[PDB]
Formats: C-alpha cells, structure tokens, sequence
C-alpha cells in the first residue's frame, strides 16, 4: 500500500509536504492540527 | 457437411456484449472440431493460450484448427459460417496489420504491438474471446523465418549474446508498424523443424550441381556490383572450362535440388487462406477469395 | 538544410538545453516563479506532447 | 571565488533560512525587489543563450 | 551407440585444428544416481597437462596466476576470468538410456560386433553415453596428462571428477559401390573394455575402444616420464587444497583476533544472559567445539559456499553499483521534490550461510542457510530460518556457530551470542585456484527452455524410462 | 535507536471515558512505551 499510494501521490506539492513533515525536529502531533471531513471537489490549478 | 454452425452461450448476455457481437460480424474465428453445435468455451484461442508453452506450440495448434466467418449473431445465438474454397467473401480484419490490394493472407497467433493494451475484450468472467491475426504473406513468412533462425542460432550460446541477438531479432517492422514475437521457446516442435531444415541443407550441399558452387565466384571474377559486393562479403568469411559437361546430369541434379528446396521452403511458407481484391479506405475490412 | 546553426543550443544535452529545459532545470536549484522567454523553445517535452 | 564573483556581479550571498525556505522556493517563490522609479514599464529580461 | 560413432566422426573432422583424439565413456549407477541420469543436461570435459595448465589458458603463464586481494570491486578478476574459464570448458555429445541393460548383450543386439577376450556380462541399471577428447599438442601424447569430467543438471548443480592418462591408456598404447564408415564401423566392432577410476578413487567408469577409431592410424607416440608424473602429482596436490587452506586461514584469523582482544568477547547476536551461569564450562565447550570444527570442516563449509557466488560475473557490477550507492552525500532538495523516486537502499534482511557444531554428541552441519536481520531495539543480530522461524541454537549451551556474511565477514559465536569477528583473507591463494576449483555454472541454451532470459522455467525435460519412449 | 518512526492508527471503540481508553491504549502499546523508556535510559541529554 505504501508503494501504491506513493506512486499515485507523485507531485511537487506532495513531495514538499513529505519533506516538511520530517525536516523539522518536532513530533508529528505538534506539527499536525486536525480538521473535519471533506465533501466537494472543484478541480483546478488551485482546487476548492 | 455443415454450411452453418450454431454457437450458444451458457452465460446471460448484456446488450453491450450483443452490440459487440453484432459489430464483429464478418470477422474470422477458429473452431477446433468443424461441427454442427459447440459451446462457447471451445470458441476462440483463450482455450489453448498458455504463454508458458510458447508461440511455436500455439502456431502448430492454430494451423491445424479450422476457420469460420461470423454471421447472423443475435441474443445467445452466434451462427458462424464456414467458408468453402473459391467463393468471394467479406472479411473484417482485427489486427493492426495494414492490408493492401492483391496480397495473400495467412493465419497466425497475435503478436505484440506498441499501444501495449492487448484489449481484454469480451471477458465472460474468465472466458475471453481472443481472436487470431490474419497476416499478409511477407510478414507471416517473416515471423516463421525469424523463429526458425532464432532456433538455429540460439543453441549452444550464452544468454548475454542471445540477449542482443533476440533484441534485434524479435522486433519486426512491416509497413512502418512495430511488432515483436511474444514467446520464442525451443520446443520439440521447433527442434523437429530444425532437424528437417538441417537435413535439407545437407542434401542441397551434397547433390547440388558442381558448377553452381563456383558460379558465384566466376561471376565475381566477371562483375563488380553492390549486390555482388554483398554476395562476396557473405562468402568471404570462408575464402575456364569444366573438364566435363552433360545436360542430363545437370537436369537430374537440379530436379533433386528443387525437391530439396521445396522441402526446406515450406518450413517457412504458410498455406494461404485468403486472397484480397478489395480494400476499404479505412483498412477496416476487405473482400477476399478463400483457399483451402 | 544544415544540421544546426547553434550546436550549443540544438543538441539534446547542450548548454542552452540543460540551462533552459525545465525537465533539466528542475534538477537544478531553480525558482519557477520567474518567466523565461526561451521556455517555450527549450521545453522539449511539452512541444513534443 | 564565490565572494569575489558575487562582488563583481553585484549580488548578495544567498541568505536563506535554508531548510524550510528552500523547499518553499523550489515549490515557487517571489524573491526580487521592485525598482523605485519606473517610467518604462515591465522589465523585459533579455535571457541570454 | 550413436554418440560414440558421431563423436569419432566429429573428432576426425576437427583433429586438424584441435588435435584432440576421442575417448568414449559409458557410466552407470556408480558415478551418478538414477535421478541424476534422468535429469542430466550437459556433460563437460577439460584437459590439464602435466604442468598443471588448463587447455585454454596462455602457455607461458597468465595474469590469473597472480593473487586476489579480498576486494569485492575487482571480485577475483571480474567477468574476464569468468569468460576465460568459460572458454576452457568444452562440451560433448551424450545420450541417456534409463532402462536396465548389460553392455555386452546390448551391443550384440545392436549392429556392433563385440570381440572381447572373455564373455563376462557387465550389468547396469542405467547407461549414460559420452565421448570426451584429450589434446596432444603434437603427434606425441603424454601419460601424465589428466582429464576432468563434469555432469551438469538443470538446477545449475555439477560434480567434478578427474583422472589421468596413464589410467585411461594403461595398455591401449602398448597394443600397437562405396563403403559407408557406419558399415565398417559396425562390422569392425570393439574389443577391449576397461575400468577407470578417479584420482581420489571415488568414481568407476568404463571406456570402450572401437578398432575403427580414426585415432588409430596416426601412428602417434606415447610416453610417461617419471619427473613429469611427479609434477602432475604435486600440481594435483596444489589443486585439491584450496578449501582446506581457506579453512586454515579462518582458523588462524580466529585465533589472532582472540589474542588481540585479550579474550574479552563482546555480544553481537541478541540473547538473554545470566550473571550466575558458570561461564568456564562455556569457554571449555567453545574450545572443544572449535577443535571439532577444525577437524570436520569440508569443501561444503559456509566460507566456500559464500565465496562461490562472489565469483559470478554479476558480482563486480553489483559491487560497483552498491559502492556507488553507498558513496553518496545527503540528497539535495531538488532531487527530492522533482524527478525519479530515490534509489532503494540495502534491505533490512540478509541471506547468510553458517557452520554449526555440537559438543554433546559428535555432529556438525555445514551447508546451513540462515537469514540475518538486526534487532531494532538493541542493534544486534537475529538469526532466522529460511521459512522465517527463529533459530534457537543460540540458546542451546552445547552449540557454537560460525557465520559468514556475503561480503566475507565472519562471526564466531559461543553460547550467549558473545562473538568473535574478523574478515576472510583470500589473499593466500592465486586467482587461478579459486576461479578453477569453484565457479557457478552459466547456462547455455538448449531444448525446452525460453530464449528470453529470466522467464519461468518450463517442465524439466526428464528423459525417462518409466514412460514409453517419446517421439 | 537512530531516528523515530511513528505509527498512525484510527481506532473505533465504544469506550468514551478517557481513563479506560488510556488504560487499554497503554496495555496494547506496551512495546512503544517500553522503547520510550529504553531511549530515555540509554540516551541522556535528549528528551523524548
């Protein structure tokens, strides 16, 4: 599953997010703040 | 006996599959038995296609298999028609091979091609109507010749040399298409074919007219041309009146040589099934005369 | 009907190609926010596709 | 060599809080100051090959 | 039958260039099992003269005579040594007859007129027919020359036998329309049948002498000088000792590092220990186990089994790639954001081979395969079985185990996982000895296998006699 | 030893009360807590 979703999530933004997740010294929970669940997509250069 | 063959399906059919069937009318499909009534499992080449048993085995099975055209297909009734020799038929090509007027057609297992899809059409859960390629004579005999050369060369050679040899040999271009042999394997079938080829070549070396060995060299002394430059270049890697001459001896020797050549020739030649005289400007169908 | 007029711009891996082809420039430490007039010419992948 | 070349060409040493900012730059970033007085308009950057 | 006649014809055809005369061999249940005869792929032979020089290596001495120096990059000469050893091995034509028969009755039932001195029937459960050649550089043949025999099976396994000329030719050289050669071959027949033994006296094989063999007429000369055979004997002694000198090098390395560290052995394999176990008994058991390993080490010890894949041609390119992948700085952010995904690092699991010795009862195991992984919470080694099961012999107090890594690092282990570590010194021997004695067979194409390399192996050919003969 | 690899799970449970949930979480994640204590012991002047 790691290989599958690593292959599907190929983009500069996703790689940059994975870099930012581990570049800092802090734990995941301090860097992460949770939001709710999602319902809509308006696909674009910058999607809503 | 039967001018009509009725094929019926065990599965329930969707209207999409019925539309595909009514589109596939006038195509060619193979049948193992040439019988009145067959189930849909023994239709097509999915029955026989185990890629582990390579291309030679499937070719040998297919050339024994009989052929039929498609017809009045409806809901769960296919009604295939077996063509007889000499009549004029409409046949729809399914492979990417371009058909041009006047060419003779041959039946072969499908090859690979660029779009890499292979299009798993008509999958009835597991059963899948794989349909053969109908190929014009030059490309089909090229497949056979390249397979025989593959078997003859590959013996007693390491996989590294064979890697480059097959990478150059497996790929064929015909009318600017790009095909490659699916599975070259050295089966007993190809081994017996090579046995026949070796015996034939030995016989043509033995009984050939004595002057036909040296005619090339006499001509090379006579002439200097690009064709003859290449001819000499082939023989170069191992490099006046005749004291007697008798026409009867030459006649008998060349008759024997022609017998041996015709023995060797049909290791590559495929028995033509169709000869075309029509083409749709979209290459999608042609009108042909059947050969049996 | 020559082969080129600027070998340092027409080769597959010449100086101008690696300098301005984004498929090679993204390997370098390049900032995408700046517009380059020669991006259209040297972005071989986009024009080929 | 780097300091002399930068002095000759008139550009600052690449002062960046490297770890996060560099990833942001390669993601895309605006980094060049606007000139004070402009009577001719947008700077047509003659890109040299 | 047909292999012997064809080989006579073929050696007659090529004797002008190769100057090899043919020697016809038939083998039975003494050299190979019925399974091995039923599943034989290739038969190979190699000639070694009285100077110890293979037919296929430069006469005046070659660079393979130089030693190898333990580095994985230039792994025992690289691919060129493999190509040379490929060139030196020659392939013969062979047949397999799986049903029980006796050669006298079988040849009488064939067209050949056997004319042996006495009608002693020789029975065998299965017969494999082969004909090998031995080279005389000029019209003179030497009795100190030795001929090697190899049988190759589809799994890549092989066995080596070697015998010298004076056993092969003990008495043979002292006994000195149009007709088809087959007719006179059958009508002339054969009369002398002798048993030949390997130098180690381990394999019995039969040789047939057909009177119409072409090598008869060349009036060739034969002699066996005493100093020449002494040279052959000492060269054979040099060849046979490779694995034993390697084992002795491992012994001396073990003792040297045991002296260097002052006898204080740190743990390298993860195992729980107790402060109140008597360790003196453990130390003496280690001494006894070490002595027993010195005694019972064989050609199939883990060190040789690990040396064997290092010699394959893939090793050098793999070593280059692995070293280049290790020879990397921290990755630049550009390559992380853009381009291909990162190169896969070395795996967290490894394949090892080990020798396990027992003191409670005299018992060792040599060709043992084990899988090695590092315990994350302690950074020490954990030994797992090929199916994934944990190896418990570490806990067993009567057992000491020697492990060898693919990169020729070896661990010596006594109970508790406290270990002695050192590197194997293959410096002691010339490249020629390592490359000749052990090397993986490389397949050459034949019937029933895909021309495309790497494809799944089809059904093994398995010419058999339990079925009706196939045609 | 060298670097933290975090594990992420989404748990469905009928336990609403914080104390029982923490008790069962500590029971099931005993190895992670043991490794936490191990790192705290083995590596001074670093604070997990």
């Amino acid at each position: 599953t790691r290989c599958l979703l690593e292959s599907v999530y190929t983009a500069s933004a996703a790689r940059a997010a994975l870099q930012w997740l581990d570049l800092g010294p802090h734990l995941l929970h301090r860097r992460l703040e949770t939001l709710g669940c999602v319902k809509t997509v308006s696909l674009g250069i910058t999607s809503l | 006996m039967e001018a009509n063959i009725f094929c019926t399906f065990d599965h329930k059919l969707s209207i999409a599959d019925v539309g595909k069937l009514t589109k596939l009318v006038a195509a060619v499909v193979p049948i193992p038995q040439r019988l009145h009534l067959i189930k849909h499992y023994q239709l097509g080449l999915h029955q026989f296609v185990d890629h582990t048993r390579g291309y030679v085995r499937l070719r040998g099975l297919l050339r024994n298999m009989t052929l039929t055209l498609m017809r009045r297909v409806e809901g769960n009734q296919i009604l295939l028609h077996v063509p007889t020799h000499g009549l004029l038929y409409t046949v729809l090509n399914t492979g990417p091979v371009t058909w041009e007027k006047g060419d003779a057609l041959c039946v072969l297992p499908p090859l690979f091609h660029g779009p890499l899809a292979r299009e798993n059409l008509l999958t009835l859960g597991q059963w899948e109507l794989v349909l053969p390629w109908i190929v014009p004579m030059p490309l089909a005999l090229e497949i056979n010749q390249r397979l025989l050369i593959m078997g003859l060369f590959s013996l007693d050679r390491s996989y590294e040399e064979v890697k480059a040899a097959v990478q150059q040999l497996q790929t064929i271009t015909f009318r600017d298409a790009t095909f490659t042999i699916p599975d070259p394997v050295i089966d007993q079938h190809l081994l017996i074919d090579m046995k026949t080829a070796c015996l034939s070549m030995s016989m043509v070396a033995n009984l050939a007219s004595e002057l036909t060995m040296t005619y090339v060299r006499k001509l090379a002394l006579e002439d200097s041309s690009m064709l003859l430059v290449k001819c000499q270049e082939l023989l170069m890697r191992l490099d006046a009146r005749p004291q007697h001459v008798s026409p009867d001896d030459e006649i008998a020797r060349l008759s024997a040589l022609f017998v041996m050549l015709r023995q060797l020739d049909d290791l590559i030649r495929e028995q033509v099934v169709f000869t075309v005289c029509d083409v749709s400007p979209d290459n999608k169908s042609a009108t042909c005369i059947f050969k049996g | 009907f020559a082969a080129t007029h600027n070998p340092w711009a027409s080769q597959a891996g010449c100086l101008s190609d690696v300098l301005y082809n984004t498929r090679h420039r993204e390997r370098l430490g390049y900032n995408s926010k700046f517009y380059s007039p020669c991006a259209q010419y040297f972005n071989t992948e986009e024009i080929i596709a | 060599v780097d300091r002399w070349i930068r002095h000759a060409a008139g550009v600052e040493r690449p002062q960046l809080l490297d770890t996060e900012t560099i990833s942001m730059l390669t993601f895309g970033s605006m980094s060049e100051r606007n000139a004070a007085a402009t009577v001719h308009g947008q700077k047509a950057a003659c890109e040299l090959i | 039958m047909e292999t012997h006649l064809y080989s006579d014809l073929a050696f007659e055809a090529r004797f002008a260039d190769d100057e090899q005369l043919p020697l016809h061999l038939v083998l039975d249940q003494e050299v190979l099992s019925n399974e091995e005869a039923e599943t034989l792929r290739y038969v190979y032979y190699r000639n070694v003269d009285s100077a110890g020089r293979s037919t296929g290596r430069a006469p005046g001495g070659d660079e393979d005579d130089a030693p190898a120096s333990d580095d994985a990059e230039d792994a025992v000469g690289g691919d060129r040594a493999f190509d040379r050893e490929r060139r030196t091995w020659q392939r013969a034509c062979f047949r397999v007859l799986p049903r029980p028969l006796e050669l006298l009755d079988y040849l009488r039932q064939s067209g050949l007129t056997v004319t042996l001195e006495k009608e002693q029937r020789v029975r065998m459960f299965y017969a494999v027919f082969t004909t090998l050649g031995l080279r005389c550089p000029d019209n003179r043949l030497s009795g100190a020359q030795t001929l090697h025999l190899r049988l190759v099976w589809p799994d890549g396994s092989y066995r080596d036998w070697e015998f010298l000329a004076r056993d092969l030719l003990r008495e043979e050289m002292e006994a000195n329309d149009e007709v088809a050669r087959t007719d006179e071959w059958k009508g002339a027949g054969v009369s002398r049948l002798r048993e030949v033994w390997d130098v180690q006296h381990r394999v019995r094989l039969r040789v047939l002498w057909y009177v119409n063999s072409f090598w008869r007429s060349r009036e060739l000369s034969y002699d066996d000088h005493e100093v020449e055979l002494y040279r052959a004997l000492d060269a054979y002694r040099a060849r046979i000792a490779v694995e034993y000198v390697l084992i002795r090098a491992v012994r001396d390395e073990i003792y040297a590092v045991l002296r260097r560290d002052g006898g204080a052995l740190p743990q390298r394999f993860a195992c729980h220990v107790s402060r109140n176990m008597s360790w003196r008994v453990v130390w003496e058991l280690c001494r006894h186990a070490l002595a027993l390993w010195m005694d019972w080490a064989d050609v199939r010890s883990c060190i040789i089994k690990a040396l064997t894949p290092r010699l394959s041609r893939g090793a050098a390119a793999a070593a280059q790639r692995a070293r280049r992948q290790r020879e990397r700085s921290a990755p630049k952010p550009q390559e992380l954001l853009f381009g291909p995904r990162n190169e896969s690092g070395p795996p967290a699991e490894q394949t090892w081979y080990a020798d396990v010795v027992r003191c409670v009862r005299a018992q060792v195991d040599l060709g043992v395969e084990v899988r090695a992984a590092r315990c994350p919470r302690t950074g020490l080694w954990i030994v797992r079985d090929r199916r994934g099961r944990l190896r418990r012999w570490l806990s067993q107090p009567e057992v000491c185990v020697l492990y060898v890594t693919p990169d020729l690092d070896f661990y010596w282990v006594l109970p508790g996982g406290f270990a002695v570590s050192s590197r194997v010194t293959l410096h002691g021997l010339a490249q020629r000895a390592l490359r000749d004695r052990f090397q993986n067979f490389e397949a050459v194409l034949a019937r029933g296998m895909h021309v495309e390399a790497g494809r799944q192996e089809p059904e093994t050919p398995r010419v058999s006699g339990r079925r009706l003969p196939f045609d | 030893g060298p670097e933290t690899r975090p594990g992420i799970y989404v748990l469905t449970s009928s336990i609403a009360h914080w104390q029982t949930l923490v008790d069962v979480a500590r029971g099931k994640f005993a190895r992670e807590r043991c490794s936490f204590v191990n790192r705290r012991i083995t590596r001074p002047r670093q604070i997990p």
